[PDB]
RNA sequence: GCGGGGUGGAGCAGCCUGGUAGCUCGUCGGGCUCAUAACCCGAAGGUCGUCGGUUCAAAUCCGGCCCCCGCAACCA
RNA sequence: UCCCCCGUGCCCAUAGCGGCGUGGAACCACCCGUUCCCAUUCCGAACACGGAAGUGAAACGCGCCAGCGCCGAUGGUACUGGGCGGGCGACCGCCUGGGAGAGUAGGUCGGUGCGGGGGA
RNA sequence: CGCCUCCUAAAAGGUAACGGAGGCGCCCAAAGGUCCCCUCAGGCGGGACGGAAAUCCGCCGGAGAGCGCAAGGGUAGAAGG
RNA sequence: CUGACUGGGGCCUGUAGAGCACUGAUAGGGCUAGGGGGCCCACCAGCCUACCAAACCCUGUCAAACUCCGAAGGGUCCCAG
């Protein structure tokens, strides 16, 4: 029996896998912001970026743009260039949406 | 819904008016306008919220009305059906109570005529 | 073991035995040889459940309580065959495929 | 197609030749159809209107 | 003595027409279908009748994911 | 008489009555049963006059189990008709039975009541029978 | 909230017929209500209002005990 | 947030004597107002009415919200209704606007109920929910005399975070719901 | 086999186009007459042969079954 | 490499329902507000933002119980590719290779890959 | 008498009979494209007019609903709203 | 040298059999809305049913257009004779 959450989480994930390309997921808690750049086809997280890991400050917007640019830095060193925004249940928007505009600034593509 | 869950008829001398309330008739209406003090011939939309709280407390008080009014003549009628008297039968068979005759009339208490 | 003759089978009725045995969990050592059950008291047409048998120690049911095990039943009649045979039967309607279904 | 659901073209309103056959239901649409479309004499999209066919 | 029956419909020739192992080209038809019996995997699309066609030049694979239901995926050469 | 009360469909093709009986073996009511030995459409007007037999010899008493039904639709195109113009119209229902089914079975009665019950309702059917009474056999079943 | 389609909130002051005022929230600031909870019969207590009869029938009579015995 | 007066009662007098009368190991066990949703089921707007705005009208002054349409889910014959007609309002009060309306209602309008001889104790969920009907809508304050012209009641639902309809009928009386029995 | 019907007590509409049962007669009540017929003024009564189905809803569309009308049943 | 949590996959119910128990340091959650981004066919319920007083009550995570759900042998059997016999038939047997379903015994209140946060 | 669905059809495809059963000869200007949300039928309980069924509240409910129309396949991790 | 046929290997399948989880059928019993019937009432309910019986549960079964299951075989690609 399911939920909207997890309908939405999935709905909108079954979509990016089968374009193929490497996934930057995006989990957002309450206080806090991950991101993952995983390969599904291997079942593989080659990349991490988090507010937890990274000691960040106050506001979360402004948190999100930094943990952006700290996971685009940290891709471009492997490699990897483009990727596809996995924004989950979460609504392109704010915090999320933060997060893509600094792995974009940081030289992300998507 | 003022006095006393009525709301009673605007425009109108505040006499009659309260004669539209379920307990209250001419005579009860005659009451209460010395009992509070208050001009049987002034109209209700002319009347001061000093004489309308003094004849409603008034009223609801030494009287009464509506929905328990209709509810004791319910449980009278009720008990005389339930004895098992002849005010009773009358009830039951909806024929008049007060010994009129039913081989013509009596129009009110059956309802129109079924011919036949 | 149904021990007793029920009323109803005075009255012409017929035990009909639902369970002939009934399902028990219980120790190896413990096996009862039978249980007793009481039918005296059946009419037409009246039942014993799993739920009326009184066990044995260290014995404990291993079917629904609500389940039935016994009941009196009306026997067969020759005065039943007049007015059976008189039940005159309407046709089979038909469960239809279609824009009829 | 019926008597009420009708065929019709769609005439670029630019160079006024006709580029689409399609249908509608004239008692539901009775409006005269504008549609923007790529029409491949003006090499551009532009908007077509309905026209008898 | 007549019959309302008498009628019936051209066969469709549906059905899997590529199995597992067989090697195929861009655009092969791997499985025709009503509905999604297979589903479209690795380097396989589907048509708008949910027609299953190579995406690439490869080998055929089916997997059966249980719940997820049954797929066709091409494994690139 | 027995019959079934509606259907999804009205007429069934014909089958085959290869093999023994694919269940309803064993004695699962009475005391006593009424094997069938050979395969066979049973029309529910046997049933019913191998039923009637029994009750006769009963009076009153006894109870009688009849464990098959018959849900197969029997066909027959008119009288002096030729072939083709459809399948035919039903005419009556019968029981599909093959080798080994209890097809009656008695309850409540005395042992030679029930034999000679199950004997008689015997006569009525279009095939061997064999008389059967409860086993442990059919207990553990 | 929406703006421009809900109607506004206020503090509000309801008037009973006892003179009780009740300090509340409203669309209108002021009301007058011919009836509350503190003096409402059913709440008060049991205020019998006007039926404090006790039936009263059937052996209500008593009129009276002189006939003869 | 506004402080009112029921809301302010819930946490002084109505808070700590369910903690004691049922004995609570944690804060939130406690029996909380979920919502209030109040539902005018007319459809008597189907048709005849397609102008029922002044009961949205009527209903915005009453609750200070203004109400969402119902519609038919399905198409009706006995009811002449069709699907999705629009036959009903819908508000759901929550917070301060859900306490201000029960205070209202509590102190003012089931008072001004018709022989209003107390809410109905058996109205009960049974999951910890109270739901009531009035049949007039001149019994809320707001609405006079004057601005009605046909009567239409409503349902009320009140939701509460009890398991139990006993600890409902608990939460509810001590903020204040007269009972018959 | 092919076509057509079954609706107040009688005889016919309504069906094709789904929602909305109508006309004459008869019937009951009352007028006029000594009374009666005629005549005048009022009113009642059909869940549409059934069983199933489509639909939001069936006298109405569709299917099964009963019954009645008409035509056909040839070369052999 | 071992333990706990947050992510994300895989296997696709031995992983589920129900019952009980346990966890808030950290993480997550509910939570505190609705100024601001954004939002409600009404509702800050949801989505969203800014926060960090509280609580692990709901949720979730981890354990335990076989009442239900799910898995399920071995054995026998039905059926059968192929080879043969029997009956007037409906049908019935034999050899050889394959071999169910039901049921029985029994199993199960998950397993595992990658990345992070914490601990030893 | 052409076309569609199911069975007959003997577990690939195909397979006949005046064999068993139903449908089509339209439709939709949104009933189409995309993006973003949302999740049914039914059951028990509670609620003015309100009824078996109008709208509201709660719990249970893997899909038995829905998908314009026959049937089948498909399908809520949407193709449904 | 690719052929019929054959050895191994993968993949596709829904028949034989069987099953009742879906759609229907179904005998008996249990439990139990609905009626029918009787004592009982009009004042609104009772109560008993050797009556017809819904849904559900149990025992036992039926199906080309039912399938929770499901062979032997069969089709096809690869390597080999
Ligand atoms: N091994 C086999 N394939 N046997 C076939 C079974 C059928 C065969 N006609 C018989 O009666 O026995
Ligand atoms: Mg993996
Ligand atoms: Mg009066
Ligand atoms: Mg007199
Ligand atoms: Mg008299
Ligand atoms: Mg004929
Ligand atoms: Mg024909
Ligand atoms: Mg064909
Ligand atoms: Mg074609
Ligand atoms: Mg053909
Ligand atoms: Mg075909
Ligand atoms: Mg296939
Ligand atoms: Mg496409
Ligand atoms: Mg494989
Ligand atoms: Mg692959
Ligand atoms: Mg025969
Ligand atoms: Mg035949
Ligand atoms: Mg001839
Ligand atoms: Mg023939
Ligand atoms: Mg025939
Ligand atoms: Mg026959
Ligand atoms: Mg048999
Ligand atoms: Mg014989
Ligand atoms: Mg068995
Ligand atoms: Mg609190
Ligand atoms: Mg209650
Ligand atoms: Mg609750
Ligand atoms: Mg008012
Ligand atoms: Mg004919
Ligand atoms: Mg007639
Ligand atoms: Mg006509
Ligand atoms: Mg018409
Ligand atoms: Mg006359
Ligand atoms: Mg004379
Ligand atoms: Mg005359
Ligand atoms: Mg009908
Ligand atoms: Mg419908
Ligand atoms: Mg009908
Ligand atoms: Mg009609
Ligand atoms: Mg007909
Ligand atoms: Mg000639
Ligand atoms: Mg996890
Ligand atoms: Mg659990
Ligand atoms: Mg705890
Ligand atoms: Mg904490
Ligand atoms: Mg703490
Ligand atoms: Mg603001
Ligand atoms: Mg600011
Ligand atoms: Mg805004
Ligand atoms: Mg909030
Ligand atoms: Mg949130
Ligand atoms: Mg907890
Ligand atoms: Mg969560
Ligand atoms: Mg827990
Ligand atoms: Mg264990
Ligand atoms: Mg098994
Ligand atoms: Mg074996
Ligand atoms: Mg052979
Ligand atoms: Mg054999
Ligand atoms: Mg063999
Ligand atoms: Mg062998
Ligand atoms: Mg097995
Ligand atoms: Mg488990
Ligand atoms: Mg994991
Ligand atoms: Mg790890
Ligand atoms: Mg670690
Ligand atoms: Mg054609
Ligand atoms: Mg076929
Ligand atoms: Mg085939
Ligand atoms: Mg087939
Ligand atoms: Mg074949
Ligand atoms: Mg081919
Ligand atoms: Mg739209
Ligand atoms: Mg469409
Ligand atoms: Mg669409
Ligand atoms: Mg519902
Ligand atoms: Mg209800
Ligand atoms: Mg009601
Ligand atoms: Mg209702
Ligand atoms: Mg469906
Ligand atoms: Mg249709
Ligand atoms: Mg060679
Ligand atoms: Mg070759
Ligand atoms: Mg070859
Ligand atoms: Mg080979
Ligand atoms: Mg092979
Ligand atoms: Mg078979
Ligand atoms: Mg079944
Ligand atoms: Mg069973
Ligand atoms: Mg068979
Ligand atoms: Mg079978
Ligand atoms: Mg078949
Ligand atoms: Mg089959
Ligand atoms: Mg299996
Ligand atoms: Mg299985
Ligand atoms: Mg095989
Ligand atoms: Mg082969
Ligand atoms: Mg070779
Ligand atoms: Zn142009
Ligand atoms: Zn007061």
């Amino acid at each position: 029996r399911l939920t909207a959450y997890e309908r939405r989480k999935f709905r909108v994930r079954n979509r990016i896998k089968r374009t193929g390309r490497l996934r930057l997921s995006v989990f957002r808690s309450l206080k806090h912001i991950y991101a993952q750049i995983i390969d599904d086809e291997k079942g593989v997280t080659l990349v991490s970026a988090s507010s937890l890991a990274l000691k960040l400050k106050g506001n979360k917007t402004e948190v999100a743009r930094q943990v952006g640019r700290a996971l685009a830095e940290k891709a471009l060193a492997l490699g990897i260039k483009q990727v596809a925004f996995d924004r989950g249940p979460y609504k392109y928007h704010g915090r999320v949406k933060a997060l893509a505009e600094g792995a974009r600034e940081g030289g992300l593509e998507f | 819904a003022r006095i006393a869950g009525v709301e009673i008829p605007r425009n109108k001398r505040v006499d009659v008016a309260l004669t539209y309330i379920y307990g209250i008739g001419k005579a009860r209406a005659k009451e209460a306008l010395e009992k509070t003090g208050i001009n049987p011939a002034t109209r209700v939309k002319d009347l001061t919220e000093a004489e309308v709280v003094r004849l409603r407390e008034y009223v609801e008080n030494t009287w009464k009305l509506e929905g328990e009014l209709r509810a004791e003549v319910a449980a009278n009628i009720k008990r005389l059906m339930d004895i098992g008297c002849y005010r009773g039968l009358r009830h039951r068979r909806g024929l008049p109570v007060r010994g009129q005759r039913t081989r013509t009339n009596a129009r009110t208490r059956k309802g129109p005529r079924k011919t036949v | 073991r149904f021990v007793g003759t029920p009323a109803g089978v005075r009255a012409g009725g017929v035990l009909q035995e639902i369970h002939r045995d009934i399902l028990v969990k219980v120790s190896p050592r413990n096996i009862p040889e039978f249980i007793e059950v009481d039918v005296s008291g059946l009419e037409i047409g009246d039942s014993l459940h799993a739920s009326d048998l009184k066990l044995p120690p260290g014995v404990e049911l291993a079917v629904s309580p609500e389940e039935t095990i016994a009941a009196v039943v009306p026997p067969e009649d020759v005065e039943k065959l007049a007015e059976e045979a008189a039940a005159e039967v309407a046709e089979p309607e038909v469960i239809k495929k279609g824009k009829e279904e | 197609a019926s008597e009420v659901r009708i065929k019709l073209l769609l005439e670029c309103t630019e160079c006024k030749r006709r580029n689409y056959a399609t249908e509608k239901n004239k008692r539901n649409t009775p409006n005269k159809l504008e549609l923007r479309k790529y029409c491949p004499w003006c090499r551009k999209h532009t908007v077509h209107r309905e026209v008898k066919i | 003595g007549s019959t309302r029956n008498g009628r019936d419909s051209q066969a469709k020739r549906l059905g899997v027409k590529r199995y597992e192992g067989q090697v195929v080209r861009a655009g092969n038809i791997l499985v025709r279908q009503r509905g999604t019996r297979f589903k479209p995997g690795k380097n396989v699309g589907m048509g708008r009748d949910f027609t299953l066609f190579a995406l690439v030049d490869g080998v055929v694979e089916f997997q059966d994911r249980g719940r997820l239901g049954r797929y066709v995926h091409v494994r690139p050469l | 008489m027995l019959m079934p009360r509606r259907m999804k469909y009205r007429k069934q093709q014909r089958g085959r009555l290869k093999g023994a009986t694919k269940g309803g073996d064993y004695v699962a009511f009475g005391d006593y049963g009424l094997v069938a030995l050979e395969p066979a459409w049973i029309t529910a007007q046997q049933i019913e006059a191998a039923r009637v037999a029994m009750v006769r010899h009963f009076r009153r008493g006894g109870k009688i189990f009849i464990r098959i039904f018959p849900d197969k639709p029997y066909t027959k195109k008119p009288l002096e008709v030729r072939m083709g113009k459809g399948k035919g119209n039903v005419e009556g229902y019968v029981a599909v039975v093959k080798p080994g089914r209890v097809m009656f079975e008695v309850a409540g009665v005395t042992e030679e009541q029930a034999m000679e019950a199950l004997r008689i309702a015997g006569h009525k059917l279009p095939i061997k029978t064999k008389i059967v009474r409860r086993d442990a056999y059919d207990e553990a079943q | 909230m929406k703006e421009g389609i809900h109607p506004k909130l206020v503090p509000a002051r309801i008037i009973c017929g006892c003179g009780n005022v009740i300090e509340t929230y409203s669309t209108k600031p002021e009301i007058y209500v011919e009836v509350c909870s503190k003096c409402h019969p059913f709440y008060t207590g049991q205020q019998r209002f006007v039926d404090t009869e006790g039936r009263v029938e059937r052996f209500q009579r008593r009129y009276g005990d002189s006939y003869r015995k | 947030p506004l402080d009112v007066a029921l809301k302010r009662k819930y946490y002084e007098e109505v808070r700590p004597e369910l903690i004691r009368r049922f004995g609570y190991q944690n804060v939130w066990e406690v029996p909380r107002l979920e919502k209030v949703v109040i539902n005018q089921g007319l459809g008597e707007a189907k048709e005849d009415a397609r102008i029922l705005e002044k009961a949205a009208q009527e209903l915005a002054l009453i609750t200070g919200q203004k109400p969402a349409v119902t519609r038919a889910k399905k198409s009706i014959s006995n009811f002449k209704l069709r699907k999705g007609m629009p036959i009903g309002l819908r508000v759901t009060l929550r917070r301060d606007r859900m306490w201000i309306f029960l205070e209202k209602l509590l102190n003012v309008a089931l008072p001004r109920i018709r022989d209003f001889r107390g809410l109905n104790p058996n109205s009960f969920d049974g999951r910890g929910n109270y739901n009531l009907g009035l049949r007039e809508q001149l019994i809320f304050p707001e609405i006079t005399y004057d601005m009605v012209d046909a009567l239409r009641g409503m349902d009320i639902a009140v939701v509460t975070t009890a398991e139990t309809d006993e600890e409902a009928r608990a939460l509810l009386e001590l903020l204040g719901f007269p009972f018959r029995k």
